[PDB]
């Protein structure tokens, strides 16, 4: 049974998910377009 | 995909990026955002009883981002929190910014000493103002949480902006005799004990730098190789020995002294609020107090001072707090004569 | 040269903002009551 | 030294200049609602 | 009492000057 | 006001006693055009 | 005046352990 | 060489199987964090003395 | 007796002690006030 | 200065160390147990309990079950059927002996400090395995995890914990049944506590197992730089560093381990009002059932009447040296006196109270819509809501002690004032010489330590964490 | 910077356009009063309901929302 | 006063019957000094992070230089690398001039204004004091966060010196 504060509490992970998963995403994908320059 | 990312990240461009890049820019970013957006265009008068912004024509000095309301205790009340109910607009008249700003600004400061650790094992250099930096930290944790959650509730924190941090003060003066406290004196001493170095030994550099090392004789020059740099131990030494008596000539001390005085205070100080959090305070001389009350024609300046206090509280608390709606006619005030 | 995260957007994050403030904020100084 | 050269003693004082303006507004500003207390 | 006792912690504070300012080990360049 | 006739001039009467402040800032301007030395 | 007694002892002994401490260090150093 | 029960070296590591924990963890702490901060609020859950079963 | 896992040498100096005991005693100064009342 | 930095090489040594420091920590519970038991008073638990003495480790001990001690003296009050073979009076020698075997042991890994004996390792002399330490020591907690959840807090074996209700005093220890739903899941159905040990001590037993057998993959060695101790001690720093101030916050708020009668009241029931609440629906509703407001006060149990008197929320007190409550109202023996102030028309007057925060506040009194009526004046002159010119009175309905009525601006006026502290009482100040001034629970007190302690660690958190992973940089 | 795009006229060329753009496009942020209306910042006209010399409080901890509204309809 | 007590009460009459805290010279004085706090700290700081790695120190011991000691004790493009790395290039100092002239400089020229800020205040030029902020609307006065400070300010002010003023108001 769901008290609006449950609600809250999942759109909380949601919106965490959301901000964290664009972050990383966005990050991973600079990081291999960008490549580093390196030669050994 | 990893190491990459570490390097891609940690890249050495202008504004170093770090692992710790991610949680101190977006939240001192928004940490200040919060403070600015507020401060130029909310009320607080709702939870407060204030005018809190620019909107309603506050100065600088004036405008401030206020606490919330005492009768929200400690409910972090973010945008979905079961009190807000999702309304922005709301959340914001309700002071919802308060713990934005708090939180999101405790981590920043969390990001900005892990940021200078990361830059200590990539330049090899040692981590200790990583650790200088946790004073400032003791204080600010003290202060904006541990305070406000051993009282009431949020509302007693230090308010955001300039008078509401004078305001501050002085409140605590009056129900704390916080001056009194030894903790703070403490502290009083490192931060005055900071600016006496900093005089001294930028003085002291400055003014024994050697002789002729320009010919225009101004000071503008230096270069790796300037191993010796352009000063005087020895005669600094002597210096001091004849006119202070005291000068212990060793650089490497002179320098690391000055980390412990400034810091080595603080953390004191951020001691002493732990104490007042739970209203645990030095506000008393039991001994004096007693000869106090036997005996009326015996007065200190300890004395004189709870008098003030007193009047510190009757007349700026039920201003100063709307919530328990204090009434105090004109006659029970306290008053000296004429005034 | 290009754009850039670091030159690029560490300047209009904190710039751009700022003259939209002092913008409602000059109109602010007229207001009335 | 003007040979057509691209300004910065003039980016200089323009801004300078500019900002003058909005903080002497800021100044006016503080006038026009502190100016009906009572 | 409660006098003698901030008033020896006080003699000893001039003692400890004088004794580290007149007695104090040498600053020498002989290195 | 007691100028009478000359009535017509306070504005740049007004805005006349500070220039001499207003020296001091060309002086750095001048420094500018000049690349400071 | 009135005051508690065991401050004394309490003011005595920050005087003299941390005092004592020192002083054996400092005669071992030589 | 899997021989019986599972194993890896130094292998990158067991770091997915960890990092899922420490994020059960996260939430857990939250959770618990919120429902004593009052910020969460369930059938039967009185967070005050009187709470008595 | 015959263990090396220690460096066992322990040394503060005179002037080390100087400010040592400029501590304690100032420090106890301070607090004398406290603990009497 | 460096010195205790000789034992970083050398395990043997440094568990000798470890030992005595683990060997003061039982010789410090019987000074503690034992001078508690010297100072304690007995003769009334109503009004004089552990809390007002200034008792600290007592509480605790009642806490899991010890109530008894040798002598008689439960603080249950009922003793006709008590023998506690080993209670409070025998958990001193307890804690004494084994400081005492302890001590002596450490001594002997110090003087014995050698890898050449009748043992089976996985070591090298030179080396410590942290990995599988921490596995073994884990696996090993988290059985008692269990144990102590599972067996001692059910009744299994007796020691059930201890509970009470939410306002009085009817609580004695009681076998404790954990309901795993969320009902529990909060701080305050003990079953929150019972059922966590229990579920926890099965996790620690499997984390046990599978942390003794994987081992580190690379992320220990090669970025936790875990060859050494010195992780070990920043990585366990933040932990207790995290777990002091969550006690101190449980202390503080209330949970179900820190419960009344052992530690006091909270500053959230006094600004809450939580009190004055029960009280008067004790009233309202046995006054509607046909007594006389003086029959009803006199019902109300004054336990209850005590908790109210503001001398009871950690008030004030930076440095207060014996700190006990007691030396601040004095010893308490009173009554659950409700002071009724009616005016010269038979209004009822309300006394309004003095906030936790104030040291001190203005006698007002206020009617029940919130007007003002009496005041006590200070510039007497202009003076228009005085005593006299308005003429109170003060009507005690309350407990036995008081049940009669007042007239007299002197007396009625004294009584505003102690109003203003919520009941009212008479203590035996004479006996310790009470200044009169108030003083902090132990709540307070073990909050302020405790809370300093963990804001203090969290520098020994950071320090010797740089310190750990800059070996290099610290040589310089 | 050195002066990078400072010196090159395409830096004031794209912003002489732009910065004016937003120091207007925030000065009628307040002229038409969306600040008040988004932020809810109570303006001259709305503190006090002629004649209501109380400050509107905040009292239970769930009904902020409820409570406020109360507060805005009284005023109207 | 000469007194640890009466300093406290020097300051608190003083707030009351000047205000100060609002006013620039003792808000300098608090950045100069706020100031050499987060200077002392930061020079001494960076200057012990930066050190010659390699002289002499070991793990167990730790031995002075003396001005014999040519290269000194540390090595400043590590510190003033560390520093621009922290926030940018500019802000870290590339010499040693700049750095010890500023040590010098943002304490004594905050404390110049303060010890000026009570000069100036001793001839009644008092503070700031925006005592007022209307809503013309019917002229309702509303409390700005610095009016709560005139609050504690008024409390004081009632009775610093009871009983020595027979007259309604203070005029020095
Ligand atoms: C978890 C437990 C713990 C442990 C095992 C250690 C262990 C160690 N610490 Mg660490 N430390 C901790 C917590 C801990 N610390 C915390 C919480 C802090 C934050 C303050 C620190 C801060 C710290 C610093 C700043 C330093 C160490 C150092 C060291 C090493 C010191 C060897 C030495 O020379 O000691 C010598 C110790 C003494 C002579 C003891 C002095 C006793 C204290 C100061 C008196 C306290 C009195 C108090 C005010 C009230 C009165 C007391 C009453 C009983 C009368 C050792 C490895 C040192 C190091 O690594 O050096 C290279 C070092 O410099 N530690
Ligand atoms: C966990 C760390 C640890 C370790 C590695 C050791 C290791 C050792 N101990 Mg020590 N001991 C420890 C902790 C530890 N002890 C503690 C905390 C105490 C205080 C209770 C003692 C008390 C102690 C005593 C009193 C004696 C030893 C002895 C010994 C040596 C025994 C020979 C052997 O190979 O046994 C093989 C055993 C193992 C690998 C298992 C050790 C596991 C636990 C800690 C031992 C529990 C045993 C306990 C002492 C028995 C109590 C009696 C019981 C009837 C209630 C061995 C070097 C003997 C010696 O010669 O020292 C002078 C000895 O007489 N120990
Ligand atoms: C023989 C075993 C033994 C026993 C039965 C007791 C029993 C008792 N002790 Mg004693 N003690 C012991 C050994 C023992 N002690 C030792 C070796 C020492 C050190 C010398 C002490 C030092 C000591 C002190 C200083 C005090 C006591 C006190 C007490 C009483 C405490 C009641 C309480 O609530 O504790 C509560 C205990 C805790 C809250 C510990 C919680 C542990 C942390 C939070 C767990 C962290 C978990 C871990 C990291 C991970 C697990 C994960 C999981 C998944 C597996 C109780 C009678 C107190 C008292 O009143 O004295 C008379 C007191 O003040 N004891
Ligand atoms: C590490 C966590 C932990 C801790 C901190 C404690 C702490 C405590 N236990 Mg518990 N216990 C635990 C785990 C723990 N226990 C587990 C896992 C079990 C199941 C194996 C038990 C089983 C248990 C029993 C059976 C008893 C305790 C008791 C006690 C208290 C003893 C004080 C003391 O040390 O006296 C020093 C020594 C003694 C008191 C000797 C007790 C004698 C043995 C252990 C039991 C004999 C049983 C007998 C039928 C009981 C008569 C007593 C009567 C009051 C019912 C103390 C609060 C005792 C208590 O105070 O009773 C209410 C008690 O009788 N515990
Ligand atoms: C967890 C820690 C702890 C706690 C919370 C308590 C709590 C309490 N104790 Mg116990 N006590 C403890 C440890 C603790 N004690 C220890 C280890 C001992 C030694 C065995 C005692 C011995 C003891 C005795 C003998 C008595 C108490 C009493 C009391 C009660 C006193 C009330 C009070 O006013 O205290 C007052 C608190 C203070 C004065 C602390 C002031 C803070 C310090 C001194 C400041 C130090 C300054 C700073 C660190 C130095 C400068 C730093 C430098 C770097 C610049 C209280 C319940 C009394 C009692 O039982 O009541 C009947 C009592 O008579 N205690
Ligand atoms: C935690 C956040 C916080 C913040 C951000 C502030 C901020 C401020 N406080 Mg407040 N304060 C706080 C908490 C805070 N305070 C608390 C908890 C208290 C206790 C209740 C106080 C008590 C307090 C008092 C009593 C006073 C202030 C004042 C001030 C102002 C001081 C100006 C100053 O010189 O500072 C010191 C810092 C500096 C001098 C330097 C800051 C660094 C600057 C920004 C760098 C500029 C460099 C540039 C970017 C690069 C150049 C590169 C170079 C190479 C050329 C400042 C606006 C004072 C004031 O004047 O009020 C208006 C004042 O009197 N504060
Ligand atoms: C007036 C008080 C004072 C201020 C304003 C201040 C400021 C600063 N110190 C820094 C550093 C330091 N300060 C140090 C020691 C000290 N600093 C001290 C006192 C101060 N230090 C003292 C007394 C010491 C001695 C212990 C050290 C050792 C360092 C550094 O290493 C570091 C540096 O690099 O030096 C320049 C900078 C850190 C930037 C950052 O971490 O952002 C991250 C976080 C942000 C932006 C926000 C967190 C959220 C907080 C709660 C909100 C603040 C928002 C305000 C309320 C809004 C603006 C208000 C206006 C009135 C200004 C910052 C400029
Ligand atoms: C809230 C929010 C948000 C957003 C926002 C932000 C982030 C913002 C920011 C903002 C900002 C950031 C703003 C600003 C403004 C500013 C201004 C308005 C300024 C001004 C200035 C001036 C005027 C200056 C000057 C000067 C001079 C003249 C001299 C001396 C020095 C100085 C420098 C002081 C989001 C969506 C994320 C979400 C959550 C919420
Ligand atoms: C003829 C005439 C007259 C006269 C006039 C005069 C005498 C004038 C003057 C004027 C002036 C006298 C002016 C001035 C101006 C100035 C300016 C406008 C300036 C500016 C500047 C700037 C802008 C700068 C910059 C900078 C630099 C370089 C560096 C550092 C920083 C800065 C940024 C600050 C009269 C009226 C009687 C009337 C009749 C006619
Ligand atoms: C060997 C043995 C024995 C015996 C034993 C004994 C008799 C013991 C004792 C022990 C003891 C008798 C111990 C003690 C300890 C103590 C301690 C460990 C303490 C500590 C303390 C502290 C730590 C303090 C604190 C403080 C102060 C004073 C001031 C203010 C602040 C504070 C809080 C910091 C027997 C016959 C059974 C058998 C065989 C063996
Ligand atoms: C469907 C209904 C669900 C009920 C949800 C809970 C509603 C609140 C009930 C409070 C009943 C009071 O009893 C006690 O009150 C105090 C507040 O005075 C609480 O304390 C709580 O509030 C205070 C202030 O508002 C906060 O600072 C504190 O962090 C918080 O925990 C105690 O934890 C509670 O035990
Ligand atoms: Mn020492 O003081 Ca200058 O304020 Mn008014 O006058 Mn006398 O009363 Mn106080
Ligand atoms: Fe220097």
């Amino acid at each position: 049974t769901i008290t609006p504060s449950l609600k809250g509490f999942f759109i909380g992970l949601l919106s965490g998910a959301v901000v964290l998963g664009l972050t990383f995403a966005v990050l991973i994908a600079i990081s291999q377009i960008d490549k580093v320059q390196r030669s050994l | 995909w990893f190491d990459i990312l570490d390097d891609w990240l940690k890249r050495d461009r202008f504004v170093f990026v770090g692992w710790s890049g991610i949680l101190l820019f977006p939240c001192a970013y928004l940490a200040l955002g919060g403070w600015l957006t507020g401060t130029t265009f909310v009320t607080s008068w709702y939870t407060h009883g204030l005018a809190s912004s620019y909107l309603e024509g506050c100065n600088f000095l004036t405008v401030a981002v206020s606490t919330p309301a005492n009768s929200m205790g400690h409910s972090l009340l973010l945008l979905w929190g079961p009190e807000a109910q999702g309304d922005f607009t709301r959340w914001c008249q309700l002071g919802g910014l308060w713990t934005f700003i708090a939180l999101h600004g405790a981590f920043g400061l969390i990001g900005f000493m892990l940021r200078q650790f990361e830059i200590a094992r990539l330049v090899g250099v040692r981590p200790y103002n990583a650790i200088a930096f946790s004073a400032p930290i003791a204080v600010f944790v003290s202060v904006f949480l541990i305070y406000p959650l051993g009282q009431s509730s949020w509302f007693f924190a230090p308010s955001f902006g300039v008078a509401a941090i004078f305001r501050f003060l002085l409140f605590f003066q009056g129900f704390h005799n916080w001056t009194l406290n030894p903790f703070h004196m403490m502290g009083v001493a490192g931060v005055l004990g900071g600016a006496l170095l900093c005089a001294i030994h930028g003085a002291t550099v400055e003014n024994t730098l050697f002789q002729d090392g320009e010919g225009a004789s101004t000071f503008r020059a230096f270069n790796p190789t300037q191993a010796e740099e352009t000063y005087s131990m020895v005669t600094a030494n002597r210096f001091w020995s004849q006119i202070f008596g005291i000068a212990f000539s060793n650089k490497r001390w002179l320098h690391f002294f000055m980390l412990f005085v400034p810091v080595t205070g603080l953390w004191m100080s951020a001691i002493g609020v732990v104490g007042l959090a739970l209203n645990l305070r030095s506000y008393d001389f039991i001994s004096q107090e007693i000869r106090a009350a036997e005996d009326p024609e015996f007065e200190t300046f300890y004395t004189k001072n709870l008098l003030l206090n007193e009047g510190i509280r009757a007349w700026m608390a039920p201003q100063d707090q709307p919530h328990e709606n204090f009434v105090f006619p004109e006659e029970v005030l306290p008053r000296g004569n004429a005034l | 040269y290009p754009i850039f995260t670091v030159r690029w957007v560490a300047v209009h994050t904190l710039a751009v903002p700022t003259i939209f403030f002092l913008g409602a904020i000059a109109a602010m100084q007229f207001i009335q009551r | 030294s003007e040979g057509g050269r691209i300004p910065l003693w003039i980016v200089a004082t323009v801004a300078g200049m500019g900002v003058i303006v909005i903080v002497g507004l800021f100044f006016y500003g503080a006038y026009a609602g502190l100016g009906s207390s009572l | 009492m409660e006098t003698i006792t901030y008033v020896f912690i006080f003699a000893c504070i001039i003692a400890l000057f004088f004794f580290a300012i007149f007695f104090r080990e040498p600053p020498r360049i002989t290195k | 006001k007691l100028p009478e006739a000359y009535a017509i001039f306070d504005p740049l009467v007004d805005v006349l006693p500070v220039i001499p402040v207003l020296f001091l800032a060309l002086a750095f301007v001048w420094q500018a055009a000049v690349g400071f030395r | 005046m009135e005051v508690n007694q065991l401050g004394l002892i309490a003011t005595a002994l920050f005087v003299l352990v941390p005092s004592v401490f020192l002083i054996i260090l400092y005669v071992q150093t030589e | 060489l899997n021989s019986e029960y599972g194993k890896v070296a130094p292998g990158w590591g067991t770091t997915p199987l960890m990092a899922v924990f420490m994020g059960l963890f996260l939430v857990f702490l939250l959770i618990i964090l919120e429902i004593y901060n009052s910020t969460l609020i369930l059938d039967g859950v009185n967070v005050s003395w009187k709470a008595l079963g | 007796m015959e263990p090396n896992p220690n460096r066992q040498p322990v040394e503060l100096n005179r002037t080390s002690l100087y400010l040592g005991l400029l501590l304690i005693l100032v420090l106890a100064l301070l607090f004398s006030s406290y603990f009497f009342n | 200065y460096r010195v205790h930095t000789v034992l970083i090489n050398d395990p043997g040594r440094l568990i000798a160390a470890h030992l005595m420091h683990t060997a003061l920590v039982a010789g410090w519970a019987g000074s503690m147990a034992l001078y508690e038991l010297a100072t304690f008073d007995p003769s009334d638990p109503v009004l004089n309990p552990m809390w007002r003495q200034g008792m600290f480790v007592l509480p605790f001990m009642a806490r899991l079950g010890v109530t008894g001690s040798w002598s008689g003296w439960s603080i249950t009050g009922e003793t006709g059927i008590d023998p506690g073979f080993w209670s409070f009076e025998g958990v001193a020698l307890a804690h004494i002996v084994l400081s005492g075997l302890l001590f002596l042991a450490a001594c002997w890994h110090w003087v014995y400090w050698d890898l050449e004996l009748f043992r089976d390792p996985r070591t090298g002399e030179p080396a410590l395995d942290l990995p599988k330490m921490f596995g073994i020591h884990l696996f090993l907690a988290g059985l008692l995890c269990f144990g102590f959840g599972a067996f001692h807090l059910t009744g299994l074996f007796g020691p059930g914990m201890w509970v009470s209700d939410p306002y009085g005093l009817t609580g004695s220890v009681q076998p404790v049944a954990p309901e795993w739903g969320p009902d529990g899941f909060n701080p305050y159905n003990p079953g929150g506590v019972v059922a966590h040990h229990i579920a926890a001590g099965i996790v620690g037993i499997i984390a046990g197992l599978f942390h003794i057998l994987v081992r580190p993959p690379q992320r220990l060695y090669k970025a936790l730089r875990m060859g050494n101790i010195e992780t070990v001690l920043s990585s366990s720093i933040a932990a207790v560093f995290f777990a002091a101030f969550v006690v101190a916050g449980t202390m503080w708020y209330g949970s179900a381990t820190t419960p009344i009668e052992l530690f006091g009241p909270t500053r959230y029931q006094w600004d809450s009002s939580y009190f004055q609440q029960e009280i008067n629906r004790r009233v309202q509703a046995s006054l509607a059932s046909g007594a006389t407001l003086e029959e009803a006060w006199s019902a109300i149990p004054e336990k209850l009447a005590f908790y109210d008197y503001i001398g009871n929320n950690p008030a004030k007190g930076g440095l207060f040296r014996t700190g006990p409550m007691n030396k601040g109202d004095g010893i308490a023996q009173a009554w659950k006196g409700h002071a009724v102030f009616r005016n010269k028309e038979g209004e009822e007057l309300f006394v309004r109270r003095m906030p936790a925060f104030f040291e001190s506040f203005p006698v007002i009194l206020t009617d029940k819509n919130g007007v003002v009526k009496a005041d006590i004046p200070f510039r007497r002159a202009e003076s228009k809501y005085s005593f006299e010119q308005q003429g109170v009175t003060v009507s005690f309905y309350g407990g036995e002690l008081n049940g009669q009525t007042f007239t007299d601006p002197p007396t009625v006026k004294s009584y505003a004032r102690k109003a203003i502290f919520g009941e009212i009482f008479e203590f035996d100040t004479e006996t310790l010489n009470s200044d009169g001034i108030f003083r902090t629970s132990p709540r307070g007190w073990f909050t302020f330590a405790h809370a300093v302690f963990a804001l203090l660690f969290f520098f020994g958190h950071i320090w010797h964490g740089a310190r750990t992973l800059f070996r290099d940089v610290f040589s310089g | 910077p050195f002066s990078d795009i400072i010196t090159s006229v395409r830096y004031w060329v794209i912003h002489s356009i732009t910065i004016p753009a937003l120091f207007i496009a925030g000065w009628l942020f307040v002229s038409t009063g969306l600040a008040y209306d988004v932020f809810g910042t109570p303006r001259p006209d709305s503190y006090y309901a002629q004649e209501q010399r109380s400050i509107p409080l905040v009292t239970d901890r769930f009904e902020a929302k409820q409570q406020v509204e109360t507060f805005l309809e009284q005023l109207k | 006063p000469l007194g640890i007590s009466g300093t406290f009460n020097f300051m608190i009459v003083f707030q009351a019957e000047h205000n100060i805290l609002m006013h620039p010279f003792h808000q300098l004085g608090v950045a100069g000094v706020f100031g050499g706090a987060l200077f002392c700290a930061m020079h001494g700081s960076l200057v012990t992070s930066s050190l010659i790695r390699e002289t002499t120190e070991t793990e167990s011991a730790n031995y002075g230089y003396k001005f014999g000691q040519e290269e000194e004790t540390y090595n400043i493009v590590a510190a003033h690398g560390y520093f621009g790395r922290l926030i940018f290039q500019y802000a870290s100092f590339n010499n040693s001039r700049s750095l010890h002239f500023f040590l010098a400089a943002w304490p004594v020229v905050g404390v110049w204004f303060t010890a000026l800020g009570i000069s100036t205040m001793a001839f009644n030029l008092n503070g700031f004091n925006f005592n007022h902020s209307v809503i013309d609307a019917k002229g309702n006065v509303i409390n700005t966060w610095a009016d709560i400070i005139n609050r504690a300010n008024l409390g004081m002010e009632v009775m610093h010196e009871r009983n020595a003023h027979n007259f309604p108001l203070d005029l020095a």
